[PDB]
């Protein structure tokens, strides 16, 4: 008994079942409302043995995440490396508020810190398609039969919803490595300017996280005095208790479906529908250093634009390719006028984003205005500046994509058009982002 | 004197043009920018269009070594609407007075109106921005 | 003397912050909007952060029946990098002189700053505004 | 029971095997993101016995480390030899920061400290083939058909990615000699002018630690007033609870190849290939005192030049092996136009380095700027400056390899050029560093 | 007098020439370097070329014994975008004056351009050195 | 007086630090940068270490209306090989002579000193640009 670690509970059929079921190991992790969640429908067929190895060195770690949306990713022990791959889903499916205290400005700066206090048992793992070994995961005959059914489905939308509720019932992610052991858990949040020095702040944080967790007080001071709001989260008691501590790897669900299937799929789930239409450029406006072109002639039904741009050649056009239905987060949303001295939109839902400003009087309810549309958070990524102009009453910033080496992270080159210095009071904050090339599903026939 | 001065920037935010009548300086002098000397007559700036987006800027005095000061009014009105009166626009600076006057009076509410820096306490009136909106 | 006052206002245009040094009246008295009897202190706006599209007014005046007029100096220095200057502003509005002075020297390529309003030829200095833009 | 060894746990078959299987000792470790971590499937066959030494010797043991990111490697108790074979793996498959606290300037250097309260039990050892000894371990025939697999692929680009999944999942090193009992660990990083007596620093961060691991509080002030920031592991608890406590020899993974196939794979790793074309004199520069060169005519499509160099007979050209993807650190970075007063590159990706200065101005969008690269950290060391001219605005530096009499550590000797005092400000760090010759494939005919 | 002078240094830390047009000393006179008795003519430097990493000097200073400053002006010209007009320099350092002045203004956003080592407070204006850099 | 003043701008452009000793002011005083009013400490620069591809500026100025000029000391020593003195540098614009002096002095084979903008003819000392650099 005493002396056992996860090669004996592995070799057990009986414990190995046990360890396999109470903690989920065969199901795949909802990224949801409520956080990253386990489904209740068992993914993968059950293995007859495990993948493991044995380490038992308990320690402290501690690390550090920048994304918005991934709190409840890092209260879950998520690494960076699933975090990102996770961060998608739980940002379209996050819920927004106004009111959030994370900041991300251009002069300030929040970040999520977590300590774990760890006490090991080893490590279990998964063997993908992807990876040509031949103890791959065998998806359940369930999960097939319904991707088989979402995607006989007649027409685009049906397939669309049908894809939708199964991955609301089976998950978005499967874990593929994951520690088992025990762990006590310590979670904050800051924000700082970026004028200060980032690595003695994150230093700072650390040492103060790092001792509220060895010495377990839901607040704490630091060295330079920094007020830190902590969560505790206890994963503490034998191979009875032990539970999942950290996760190491994530592959999406999609990705473990076989090709033809998987690149269907990952097409029907892209939010928008794109197309290039011709431009025009906006009468007026001579004393800008630059040209602004508007999408030409009417906008066909169905289908919005996303700003005034410096492109001479083509403008993209975006449709939404899942109806608007309670409980999920569309993918544009509206903009009204706003309140007192500006003629700038404003988006009618909190923390979406548009890319452009206006370059007249919008108004919501008449075209060119009544097409125009902010994007979801998780549709776009910030952009780069480049001026044009000798003043600042006439300067125009052109907002290009930051180049990557990854196609993965690849943004359209709109070339939106955003305002210096917009004249009057209360106007919007200045959009400084561009549209993910993932997000929009080309030549659909749609 | 030139000593009581004032610089009126009308500053147009909106879509909409805006245009200047009845511009009448009862006391003190119209001039250039800058330039104290060089008076300009009141047709100079009447029915002038202030597109928008753009400053058309008023500068007045008082007569130099004159013991009094610069008193005037005008009318911002919407051409778009036959020249309907969109604000009533008068500035006292006195000599003889320690308290300026800058009154805008009117009303249409189609028009948001936003005026900032003169001064009433003591000396001069200033240099007044008016940023005019059509909302 | 009231009749010799300065407005400043710093408007902060662009998308990172600018601090404000070293605000010293050397003559003069700094006081409240529109209120030259409130004086205030230099302290009120000394290491101020103005904030992007934040603007902020420092009013300067000589004291009453004084003789003296307003002078002074401030610091425009970028939070970033280390509080490199950038720009150094010096306004004057004298009792016993018919010029005014309002001098911006210094040399930042990182910052865009323009300024209007200021009065030269006779009287108060006026209100000055100053846009800020770090590229 | 009591007074039990090494030698009755290796004696009994059920004993023996629990200790090979609870300590990984049939795996290698994958010195990966998350650092040093054993595969978690078998490389080598089970032997029947296991060539082992008694020592029961506790005591406190210190060692230190320059190298930049083997953190990690110190705090598994790698000695200073594994460290140095497992630094290039680690280097490759780190995430790299521009806020790490490591500092490695001219004037700054940084190390890591570790003190190891160590309760022994003996040391156990593996024969590799290079030994040339009879009881050889023997590479398990999965790994052995894996290799196979990977070189009968068709193209180069096949063959390297499949042997980069094989070795991200079975491993890059393999610990031939640990040794067994429990330890108490305690890590620390400082950073000190290389003004400074080193001897001094290393004296007094050594007895802060010692101190703190005896009568065994996450920092520590040491006699000259360090404050150190300690990290504590915690492997220790009867023959059952024995662990690895230090790894004295590790060797890499492709060394355990035949040697037929071993010398393919290791040509099949190399980051780089090679090739060597003619040079043109850059017009103008009489001011100089020495002559730039630049590769001759247009690049072929796909390769890179590394800088402007002193070098009239030659120029190296460098195309990446792997394609890029998610999650793995490109070989070669971009460069970018710096922020202002200046026309100098800077590096897109953080921690990575380029050779030479630019002399003229640098643009990324046009030829020949739009083809030089940077290398990543693990592709270069330093390098020794011979200085050309009789004034400060006119001096320049050659670069030029340091002499080392190993093969492994030998460097090109491409003469980089770095301007001793650039115009202007904001400038990037002057580039002092030289290409290591076992990271470029030559005459691959690819 | 000799105890009004200016040094100003253009040193291009660009790639591409840039022109000087327009030396004209109103007041004082250019003299060799270091060697204020040594006299020179404006034309040893119109139309003159700074190329990359090459530094021009430009020495002004009253005359000798004359209660007169030196005053001047030139403008930094763009000789591959058909002298295009980049900058106006106008530097001052008066003898009867305590402040001293340089300034340098235009608009060609295709150049930047910094500066340092003037002298405002009192004395001479000091050595200036303008760095240029075409981007 | 203020007229007698001296900037000293040390630009360490090599990969080594340098360090400030024994600075002093014989005459005059050391204040803030363009601000003769806010004199400062020599204990402020003392021991301060210039870090490569940094600059620190020490400006030296007689004390107003003192008939008296500006003269000082100062040593620029390697903080590696246990503060070797590099350069002895001294320093004087004097009130009552027409000749300025700047001597640097000493041999360290391992260093390049180069400095310029020194003015010596007459008035002040001028702006002078020390650059440093460790082969
Ligand atoms: C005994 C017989 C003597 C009879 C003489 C009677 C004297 C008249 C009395 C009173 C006049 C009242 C002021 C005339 C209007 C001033 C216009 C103006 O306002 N004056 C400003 C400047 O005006 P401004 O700025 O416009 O100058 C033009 C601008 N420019 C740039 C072109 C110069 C100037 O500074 C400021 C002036 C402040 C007022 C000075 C009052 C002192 C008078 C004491 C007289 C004592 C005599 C005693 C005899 C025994
Ligand atoms: C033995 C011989 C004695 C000779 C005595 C003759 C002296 C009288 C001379 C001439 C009249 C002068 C008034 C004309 C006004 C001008 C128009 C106006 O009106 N000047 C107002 C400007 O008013 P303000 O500018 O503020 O407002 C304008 C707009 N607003 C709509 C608001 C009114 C302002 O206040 C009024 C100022 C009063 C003037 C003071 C200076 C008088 C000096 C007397 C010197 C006497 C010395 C001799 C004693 C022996
Ligand atoms: C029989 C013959 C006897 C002759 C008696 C002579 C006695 C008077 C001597 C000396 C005046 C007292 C010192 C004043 C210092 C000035 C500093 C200042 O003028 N102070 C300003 C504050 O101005 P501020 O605060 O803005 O800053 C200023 C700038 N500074 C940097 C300095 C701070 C403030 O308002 C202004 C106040 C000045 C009021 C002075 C009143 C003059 C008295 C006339 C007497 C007429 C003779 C009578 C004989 C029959
Ligand atoms: C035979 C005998 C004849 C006697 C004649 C004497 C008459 C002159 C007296 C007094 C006039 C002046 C009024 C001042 C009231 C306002 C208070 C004020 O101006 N005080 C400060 C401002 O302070 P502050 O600006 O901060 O706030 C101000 C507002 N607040 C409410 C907040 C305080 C400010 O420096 C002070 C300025 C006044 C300086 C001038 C003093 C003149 C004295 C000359 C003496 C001549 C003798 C001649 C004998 C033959
Ligand atoms: C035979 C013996 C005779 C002796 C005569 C000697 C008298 C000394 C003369 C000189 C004093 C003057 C000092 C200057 C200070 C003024 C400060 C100021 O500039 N004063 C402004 C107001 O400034 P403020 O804005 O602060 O107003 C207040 C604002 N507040 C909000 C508080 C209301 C206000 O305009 C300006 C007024 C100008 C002063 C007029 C002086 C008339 C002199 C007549 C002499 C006639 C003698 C002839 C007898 C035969
Ligand atoms: C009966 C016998 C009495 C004998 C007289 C004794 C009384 C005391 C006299 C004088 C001392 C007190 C001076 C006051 C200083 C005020 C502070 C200041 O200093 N006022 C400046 C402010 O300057 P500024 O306004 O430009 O501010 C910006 C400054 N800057 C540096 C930036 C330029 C600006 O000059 C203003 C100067 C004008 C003051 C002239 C007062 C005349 C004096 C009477 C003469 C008539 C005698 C008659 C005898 C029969
Ligand atoms: C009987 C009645 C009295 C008769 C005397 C009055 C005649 C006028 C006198 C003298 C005018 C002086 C011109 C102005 C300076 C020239 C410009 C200059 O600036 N002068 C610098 C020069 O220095 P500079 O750099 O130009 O040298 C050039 C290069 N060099 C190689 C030569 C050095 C030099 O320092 C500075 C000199 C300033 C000294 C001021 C002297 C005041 C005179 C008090 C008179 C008292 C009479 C008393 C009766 C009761
Ligand atoms: C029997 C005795 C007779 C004595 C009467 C003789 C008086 C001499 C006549 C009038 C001087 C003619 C000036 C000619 C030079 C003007 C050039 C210039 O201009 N001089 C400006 C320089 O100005 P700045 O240097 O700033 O120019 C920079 C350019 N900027 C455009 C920016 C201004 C500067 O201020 C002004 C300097 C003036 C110097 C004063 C010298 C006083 C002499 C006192 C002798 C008195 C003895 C008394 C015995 C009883
Ligand atoms: C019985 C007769 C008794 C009286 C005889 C006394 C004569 C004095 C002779 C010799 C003085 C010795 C030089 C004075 C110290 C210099 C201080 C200084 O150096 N003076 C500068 C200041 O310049 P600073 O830059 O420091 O300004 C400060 C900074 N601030 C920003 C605040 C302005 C200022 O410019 C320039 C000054 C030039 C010299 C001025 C003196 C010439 C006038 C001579 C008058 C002769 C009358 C003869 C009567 C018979
Ligand atoms: C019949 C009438 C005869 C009257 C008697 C004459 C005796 C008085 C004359 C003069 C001697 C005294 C020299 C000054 C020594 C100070 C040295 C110094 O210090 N002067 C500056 C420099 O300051 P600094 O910081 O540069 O010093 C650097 C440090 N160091 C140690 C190296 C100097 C520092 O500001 C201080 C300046 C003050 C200068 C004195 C001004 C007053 C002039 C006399 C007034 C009284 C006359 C009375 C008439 C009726
Ligand atoms: C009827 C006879 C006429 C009498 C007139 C005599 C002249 C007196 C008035 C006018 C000059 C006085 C102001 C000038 C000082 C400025 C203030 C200061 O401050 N001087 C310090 C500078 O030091 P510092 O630069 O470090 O501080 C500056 C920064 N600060 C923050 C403090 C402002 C430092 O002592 C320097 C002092 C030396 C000044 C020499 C002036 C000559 C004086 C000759 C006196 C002879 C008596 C004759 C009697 C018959
Ligand atoms: C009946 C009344 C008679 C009065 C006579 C007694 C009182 C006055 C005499 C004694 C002057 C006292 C000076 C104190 C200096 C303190 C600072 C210093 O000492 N200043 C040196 C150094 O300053 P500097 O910067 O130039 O040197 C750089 C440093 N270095 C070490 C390198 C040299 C440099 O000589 C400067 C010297 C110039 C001094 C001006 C002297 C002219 C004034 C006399 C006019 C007489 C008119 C009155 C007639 C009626």
């Amino acid at each position: 008994q005493a002396g056992d670690t996860l090669n004996d509970v592995i070799q057990d059929p009986t414990r190995r079942n046990k360890l396999i079921n109470d903690n989920n190991l065969l199901k795949g992790i909802i990224m949801g409302r409520d956080g990253p969640v386990p489904s209740s429908r068992e993914l993968i067929v059950r293995p007859d043995t495990l993948r493991a190895i044995i380490n038992n060195r308990a320690t402290i770690e501690t690390t550090t995440m920048e994304a918005e949306f991934t709190e409840t990713l890092m209260e879950s022990n998520y690494n960076s490396a699933s975090v990102k791959v996770s961060a998608p889903f739980i940002t379209a499916n996050s819920e927004y508020s106004e009111s959030s205290s994370f900041k991300n400005t251009e002069t300030e700066k929040s970040m999520y810190t977590s300590s774990r206090y760890l006490f090991p048992q080893g490590r279990i793992d998964f063997t993908t398609p992807d990876s040509g070994f031949d103890d791959v995961i065998k998806l359940s005959p369930q999960f097939t039969s319904g991707v088989q059914a979402a995607l006989a489905k007649a027409t685009g939308t049906e397939k669309r919803e049908a894809l939708q509720n199964l991955f609301q019932e089976y998950g978005h992610v499967f874990r593929t490595k994951v520690h088992i052991g025990g762990v006590l858990s310590a979670h904050t949040m800051e924000t700082f300017s970026r004028s200060e020095n980032e690595t003695e702040v994150k230093q700072d944080v650390k040492a103060g996280l790092e001792g509220a967790v060895k010495g377990w007080q839901g607040t704490i001071t630091t060295s330079q005095n920094r007020k830190l709001n902590v969560k505790y989260i206890v994963n503490v008691v034998q191979s009875e208790h032990w539970r999942v501590i950290e996760v190491t790897e994530v592959t999406a669900v999609a990705d473990l479906l076989p090709q033809p299937i998987r690149g269907q799929v990952k097409d029907l789930l892209k939010p928008l529908l794109g197309k290039w239409v011709d431009v025009e450029k906006v009468p007026g406006l001579e004393s800008l250093p630059v040209s602004v072109y508007r999408p030409k002639g009417a906008i066909p039904a169905g289908w919005f634009w996303l700003g005034d741009t410096a492109d001479a050649s083509k403008a993209l056009l975006v449709k939404p390719t899942l109806p608007a239905r309670s409980g999920r987060n569309p993918a544009l949303t509206s903009l009204h006028q706003g309140s007192g001295m500006t003629e700038q939109p404003f988006v009618d839902l909190p923390q979406y984003q548009y890319l452009s400003t206006y370059f007249g009087s919008f108004a919501h309810d008449t075209p060119p205005g009544s097409t125009l549309r902010g994007l979801r958070p998780d549709h776009v990524l910030p952009g780069r500046y480049e001026m044009h102009g000798d003043t600042i009453s006439t300067a125009v910033y052109v907002t290009r994509p930051v180049d990557v080496p990854f196609p993965e992270d690849e943004c359209f080159d709109l070339k939106s058009l955003v305002r210096v210095k917009l004249p009057g009071s209360g106007n919007p904050p200045k959009p400084r982002s561009a549209l993910k090339k993932s997000m929009v599903l080309f030549d659909s026939g749609e | 004197a030139y000593a009581q001065w004032v610089i009126i920037i009308i500053h147009n935010v909106g879509s909409q043009d805006v245009k200047i009548k009845n511009l009448k300086a009862s006391w003190g002098k119209l001039h250039a920018d800058g330039d104290k000397d060089a008076e300009v007559s009141a047709s100079n700036y009447e029915g002038k269009i202030v597109k928008p987006d753009e400053k058309l800027q008023i500068n007045a005095s008082g007569r130099s070594d004159a013991a009094a000061g610069t008193t005037g009014t005008f009318d911002l009105v919407d051409p778009a609407d036959g020249d309907k009166q969109v604000r009533h626009f008068y500035w006292d600076s006195p000599w003889g007075s320690k308290t300026n006057t800058w009154t805008v009076s009117g009303s249409n509410t189609k028009w948001m109106i936003e005026y900032s820096g003169q001064n009433l306490d003591s000396g001069a009136l200033g240099t007044i921005t008016v940023d005019t909106l059509k909302k």
